């Protein structure tokens, strides 16, 4: 039984060992998208207004 | 002389009245010796992109017609010389003497007027010659972050040109004019320079400049090609051109799109990119291979400008970040990087070793993230990596490339430890040029690989003489 | 001959004042003779007023002058049609661009016409081998239909669009037609000589507006090639194939046009006409009562985004589509497709079969339930999901791999013999894979194979 | 010269009309006497037409009235230079700030000139001995070099910049000019203070381009600190420091001018001549043949975001990164210089030697080792630790102790006198170190010192 | 989400037993929705009590625009100068807004932020500050407020916050599980939620309604990959109040039993405040989920849990 146990834990650490190294790969992942999405969304709300703008004058 | 008065200007972008008779796209001189671009022949007045300082031009200003379309001196009297991109000289060594002269903007070879690319362009580089080979009127696109060694891949390149008879061209656009003073130094200290063109238009020089660089440099290489002779141009780098482009069309005030560029910024790179070719031999069997670059944010090669020109060129190399900074340098990318000629830009030899290279190396790295089966293709794939790492302006022949990537892939160092690869083929290449010559001869003449048996004797004859760790 | 004279030249619109009641039409070809010789040849779009024509130039407008003279055709761009541009390679203008001397031609069509009427027109209700597994089983293409191949930046639409030429036009009864628009030089050298091989070329109009031409080029180009098909079609009664790469490269070089002619942006900087400009060319490819086109387009995504006005507004001119996916490609599953976002219209059992329907939307409800599952196996893999699950995942990632195939133009690249799999066998596969009939298989089998058998035989050698 | 009436006076923005034949040239200095006493600069920017110039102003334009004169003074912005602005300082303008009296230069320079050129510059990279062990060790700084400052409130950023002021001074001879690019006027005044106390103030010109300024002002005032800098590289021949702070306030500005201009904005609402104007800047700061500028730049990230333009342009132009840490300045260590997460371009055997690249990278690899450890260590304890690794943790603490240092500057925080620390010493010492050779030492006898044979001289007194 | 049913079942609550005289202003929604609300009026007997206004979706901008001032001037006359109390129901005043917005560039103004009227404070300001309570007379204004691309960051939406004393936020979230009303029960707020007002007990009951609620919002990205076994004993406890709470929190309305298919409830303040109660000090645990869901008071969830 407390074999088993260290078994157990110990393949409990390196399952959560790898799932936190799998997070982080994600988090940057979304990061980028976000980042992507942040500047994208800038540029296209400052172009609609500057574009409305040059339409009166 | 056909006179002009400027109205209008700003941001070096000027409105002139008169010159009556002015074509599109030409070529004008302004009072004080500064250069000009015809850009939109209007009703009454003329378009015009200053092509220099624009300090001292204002309304009141005169600017005369030369009468001859945008071009640039081009032929052997820019071999070893350092130019901006309307050809004049910076690095104060006289002035460019030459009669012959080209223009930026030139039609591409047509569907007729060229032929399949099958003649090796020597990088010099084992990781890229073996598995992402270039050829002779190819276009390769060399992709990826900031400081992940794009610039020495093409320096190195050029570099190993020595003695092939290969016009090189070096385009700089929009980089630290430090790094390019770098480069032609690298190039003297390795003869190089003698037959390279410098093209360079820097940070601080204005964006029209970083716009007509590339063309200028295609200019100076086409020449070469359309007589007959090969030539290698380098645009570093495209992503600099691109951003210049958007700065002068935001000014001209045309719709912007995605990340604000104009609708023309993907046919900014494709004509320039078709211009580079292989010609057929009733067009004198002439070549421009061109290596553009692009610079990517964070690794994201799906991004607007980058799928412009991996959509124009024939294939890519991709350099990982994450490999360039833990020792593997150069850092390609097998998964990604690809060569669309392949196997026809590459010697008998180097095809039948390194076939299948890239793929093995592929499933390396996809097994490294995870038995005995397994476990060997580790153990070879470690080995297999050590060969590929490569110092900076240390060019390989290929009879040496060949001969290492042979050993390596057919098991000879599997024996050896990891940490002794490196030095295994240092030891092992001086053993074979002093020694067993006429194995790396019969490559260099021939082009394919020599006697099975007669090699593996050869290796392991070395090896008895080899100490580990 | 009416005469005109150049008032304005803006990039690839130039502005011509002709005088009062010799006003040229729109879509006119106008003639104008260079200053460093040669004939540069421009389209009338605009009508400004004061008898002032806006136009759009066909090639480079650089070295023209002020003044010059341009001379009305009365008409527009017109072209030859009939035998004459089989085994031949035409340009925008319908010159010949191969070096084979003159193209006699007896008919000159124009490149511009209406759409064909309702009445004439004939609906596609029935399948189309291609002898591709992801293709046959999911999204199955129409004898006479409209096909587009979707596709990021080297991703794989002309090696699968080449594919297609190799299995489907070389045993083709009737005439084929490839328009290169706005895509490599080489490709264009590289598919003539592919195609004089084999001797398919004799049957085949080729044109080609690359992407070194000037936008005006590769806006009408396409136009070129439809009017060589339309004759097939409607005059000659025949079967034709229409291969178009790249149709994205006709709306990009029309928002080119657009920014110069002077039009209000639209969304993403579009020009404004991008749907009826689309509609206006798409609507003339079709099958008609007289004869049938079954067109097959790439159909370039920017930066990846489907969700682009380009790509966006094409899929309403599509009876099936294929969906090449970046992610796909770079796991090694080649050809690259979708298998959820790959659409069809005659995936139904009264076309295909209520074998082939219940075992296409079989794989699809699997592999549905293996893309809801990907966040939580990205974190924690396959150890906490369900029995259920379990099985659906290791069925899926089979699955995955079966649709996989090797092509015979991929030969070159991966040095695998290509596949030819015929309907009977994709759906035979694909089913004994849903029953549980290959569980004790390991997955690099099903991996780049052609039929199950290929898959059980590969998996003993592993 | 020239003499013009103002037309419009429209927030930081003044239209003047001038005589025909006699207009100012772009980024001339115009004076404007104001009605209320004092006097207004503004700078040329665009030739509107009819003789009409639009320029940026300086400072306030309230109290204007159209139809006042305008005098061009017939060039840029003209700044002071040489020994005179030493201890002093200024505006964008060039006049003094600090009521110190009267500035007695011999020169004025323009703020607005072309780069080096070609020939003039260095074409190699050399490292500028800094004497603080962590930087010019891990992260060693070019002469000529740009290098990215990051850190928080209080964490040793002003010591440093002083430090660096002192260091380069006294040994190399080099000056140092400090640009306040948004500069909060408080943080202003304590900056003349503290650089006053430690002495350093007689080595440095200061130029504020203060936060309640005008986007012009801010804009150009990089450019009358990079002015003062370059006299004494390209006159006296010096290695000369440019700090400024911050780099992003200087991007700003350029956005803020650009939308009072009118431009079209460019990607994520920045200006178009984004690229243009960060590089007619910093390419100005380089190494030539008679001396160098090297620049210590504090960088703002917005959102955190380096692909965002402003830090990703900037990010184009570094050869370094000098990254303070608060949880090291927390623990004593001082400088508080991330050894990990600073960078350097110049780091390697070719610039340094192949002993310096050798003896940097294992102590890189040992720390690194150690803050992998920190979660087992905390958890499990120092017996689940290998024999290696045991080692390598008290090598690796020894070590980021050696990293520390006394400072000239900081004798009133630490209590003792400060270190120059040479290069040769600092591999040397960090190459003993890693051998084993101070094992056996106390772990305290590392901390606070010059040279390693004051680390030996210390063990002696615990 | 719910904003035309929720202010329609607060005219059949509150404006039905009203001593004083009402106005409801149809501004730029559904004509449908104003015949049915006219005939509801008609056949309960409030339309007596009403003055209703309306300029719908069908019309031109600058009805929109100008309807919920003739609306408030008849509002303005109630207060002012009659002795008695008023009740102004407005759905949508969102389309005030918009309806500015429509007319903005052809008026010759360049665009603001989010395609808006560069003066959206200001027009707002000065219809809102008008609609108000003063020593005069007593107007209890409740005004829909459409959120366009359920985005409460939009500049329509996030300026019409600061004329506010009370706000209900509906969510789409609680509306797509089928919680009616769907009102955010953290994002809803209020002045008058303070011991002095409503007691100490109803102030802690609130509060910890919010703490249960706040915690199960925190733990449900920690759910939704890790597993709901790895909580503790608390959290778990947690976890199944809460979902008991948001249920006890819908509600079946009057005006919408053709949605719901049951009868309307309608619950006083001090049996509201029990109910609640009684579920955070866990005398409803062993209760099923279902129970809590869809009822009036507590003693209606006890009934409901025989049932299942
Ligand atoms: N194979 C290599 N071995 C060692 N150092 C290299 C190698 N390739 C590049 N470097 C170094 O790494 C740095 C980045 O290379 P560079 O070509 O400048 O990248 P980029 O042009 O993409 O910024 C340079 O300092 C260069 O000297
Ligand atoms: N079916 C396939 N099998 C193997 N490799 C492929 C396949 N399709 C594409 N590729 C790879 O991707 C590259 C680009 O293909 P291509 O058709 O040019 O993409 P696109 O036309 O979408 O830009 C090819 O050179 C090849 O390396
Ligand atoms: N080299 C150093 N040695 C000892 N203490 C230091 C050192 N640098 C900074 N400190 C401590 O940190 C404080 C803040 O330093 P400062 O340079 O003002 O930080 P910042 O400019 O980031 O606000 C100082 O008052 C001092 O006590
Ligand atoms: N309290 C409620 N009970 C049951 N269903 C509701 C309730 N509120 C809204 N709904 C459902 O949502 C629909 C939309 O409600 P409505 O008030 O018209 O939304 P809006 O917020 O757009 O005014 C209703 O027709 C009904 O089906
Ligand atoms: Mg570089
Ligand atoms: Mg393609
Ligand atoms: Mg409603």
């Amino acid at each position: 039984l407390l074999d088993a146990k260290a078994s157990e834990f110990g393949a409990r650490m390196t399952a959560m060992g790898n799932a936190t190294d799998n997070a982080t790969e994600m988090l940057e992942t979304l990061t980028l998208q976000f980042n992507r999405a942040r500047q994208a969304a800038i540029t296209q709300e400052i172009a609609e207004i500057v574009a409305g703008a040059n339409a009166l004058r | 002389v056909e006179v002009g008065t400027v109205i209008q200007v700003g941001d070096g972008i000027a409105r002139v009245h008169g010159l009556e008779k002015v074509m599109a796209g030409e070529l004008l001189e302004f009072e004080n010796g500064v250069m000009g671009m015809a850009q939109n022949l209007e009703e009454d007045n003329v378009g015009v992109v200053i092509l220099g300082p624009y300090t001292e031009i204002r309304e009141g200003t005169q600017v005369k017609r030369t009468g001859r379309i945008m071009e640039v001196p081009v032929g052997e009297a820019l071999l070893g010389r350092v130019v901006n991109p309307l050809g004049q000289p910076l690095d104060g060594r006289g002035p460019i003497e030459t009669a012959e002269y080209r223009p930026i903007e030139s039609p591409a070879p047509g569907v007729m007027d060229r032929k399949s690319v099958h003649e090796p362009l020597q990088t010099g580089i084992k990781a890229i010659d073996s598995m992402i080979p270039i050829g002779r009127g190819q276009r390769e696109l060399i992709i990826g972050d900031r400081q992940t060694g794009k610039t020495t891949i093409a320096i190195d390149t050029i570099i190993n040109q020595k003695g092939q008879d290969v016009i090189c061209i070096y385009v700089a656009i929009g980089q630290k004019q430090s790094t390019v003073a770098g480069v032609v130094e690298t190039l003297r200290q390795h003869d190089a320079l003698d037959y390279t063109i410098v093209v360079t238009a820097s940070a601080s020089e204005p964006a029209p400049l970083l716009y007509l660089a590339p063309y200028a440099g295609c200019a100076m290489g086409e020449y070469f090609m359309y007589k007959g002779k090969h030539a290698l141009v380098v645009y570093d780098d495209l992503s600099k051109q691109a951003a210049a482009y958007r700065e002068l069309s935001l000014l001209l005030r045309r719709p912007p799109g995605r990340e604000a560029y104009p609708g023309d910024v993907f046919y900014l790179h494709s004509r320039l990119l078709e211009r580079a070719a292989k010609l057929s031999d009733e067009k004198g069997g002439g070549s421009l291979t061109a290596l553009p670059f692009i610079e990517t944010q964070a690794g994201d090669v799906s991004a607007y400008i980058p799928t412009n020109v991996i959509s124009i060129t024939d294939g890519q190399i991709f350099l990982e970040s994450d490999l360039f900074y833990s020792g593997v340098r150069p850092a390609v990318n097998v998964g990604i990087s690809v060569s669309r000629v392949g196997g026809a830009a590459q010697i008998k030899a180097m095809k039948k070793v390194a076939g299948t290279l890239r793929l093995d190396l592929a499933q390396y790295r996809e097994l490294q993230a995870f038995d005995k089966a397994t476990q060997a293709k580790l153990n070879r794939g470690e080995r297999t990596v050590e060969i590929l790492k490569q110092d900076e302006h240390k060019p390989m022949p290929v009879e040496e490339q060949v001969i290492s990537i042979y050993a390596v892939t057919n098991g000879f160092m599997d024996d050896i430890p990891v940490e002794d690869v490196r030095r295994f083929e240092e030891e092992l290449l001086s053993f074979m040029r002093a020694n067993k010559d006429s194995l790396l001869d019969h490559i260099r003449q021939t082009g394919e690989l020599p006697d099975t048996k007669e090699l593996d004797a050869a290796i392991e004859e070395f090896k008895k003489g080899f100490t580990p760790s | 001959m009416n005469k005109g004279r150049i008032i304005q030249v803006m990039g690839p619109v130039v502005d011509i004042q002709f005088e009062s009641g010799q006003l040229p039409d729109i879509y006119n070809a106008i003639t104008i003779e260079r200053p460093q010789g040669g004939t540069l040849t421009v389209e009338a779009a605009v009508h400004l007023g004061d008898n002032v024509v806006r136009c759009v130039a066909m090639a480079s407008t650089d070295g023209l002058v002020r003044g010059l003279e341009a001379v009305d055709t009365g008409a527009p761009i017109s072209v030859p049609v009939g035998k004459a541009t089989l085994g031949r390679v035409f340009n925008v203008l319908g010159e010949p661009i191969d070096e084979q001397g003159e193209v006699n031609a007896e008919e000159r069509h124009p490149i511009h016409r209406p759409a064909p009427e309702f009445e004439e027109l004939s609906t596609a209700d029935e399948i189309l081998e291609t002898g591709i597994k992801v293709i046959d089983l999911l999204a199955p293409y129409a004898k006479g239909g409209k096909i587009g191949l979707f596709g990021g930046a080297g991703v794989g639409k002309t090696v699968l669009i080449q594919e297609l030429i190799n299995n489907v036009a070389q045993e083709h009864g009737g005439l084929s037609v490839f328009a290169g628009v706005g895509e490599r030089t080489r490709e264009g050298n590289d598919l003539y000589h592919e195609m004089k091989d084999s001797g398919v070329i004799s049957k085949t109009s080729m044109v080609f507006g690359q992407m070194n031409e000037p936008p005006g080029a590769r806006l009408r180009v396409a136009l070129t090639g439809l009017t060589m098909a339309e004759y097939f079609r409607d005059r000659e009664g025949q079967d034709v194939l229409l291969f178009i790469d790249n149709i994205f490269r006709f709306t990009q070089a029309g928002s080119e046009v657009s920014a110069l002619l002077g039009r209000m942006p639209s969304a993403v900087g579009y020009q404004p006409t991008l749907a009826t400009e689309m509609g206006q060319l798409q609507e003339r490819i079709t099958s008609t009562k007289k004869g049938s086109i079954t067109s097959i387009q790439a159909i370039y995504v920017p930066a990846d985004d489907y969700t682009d006005p380009a790509p966006a507004t094409t899929f309403a001119h599509l009876d099936a589509t294929t969906n090449l996916e970046r992610k796909l490609a770079e796991m090694g599953i080649y050809p690259a497709v979708d298998p959820l976002a790959s659409t069809s219209r005659i995936l139904s059992p009264a076309v295909v079969g209520e074998e082939h329907y219940r075992v296409a939307r079989g794989v699809q409800q699997v592999l549905q339930r293996y893309n809801d599952l990907q966040d939580i196996i990205a974190i924690l893999g396959m150890d906490e999901l369900s029995d259920e699950d379990k099985l659906i995942v290791a069925r899926a990632r089979k699955i995955q791999r079966f649709l996989s195939q090797p092509f015979h133009v991929a030969e070159q690249f991966t040095g695998m013999p290509g596949k030819y799999v015929p309907v009977k066998e994709t759906v035979r596969g694909f089913k004994e894979i849903l029953e549980g009939k290959h569980d004790n298989l390991p997955e690099e089998a099903f991996y780049m194979v052609g039929t199950i058998d290929e898959a059980v035989e590969k998996a003993k050698k592993l």
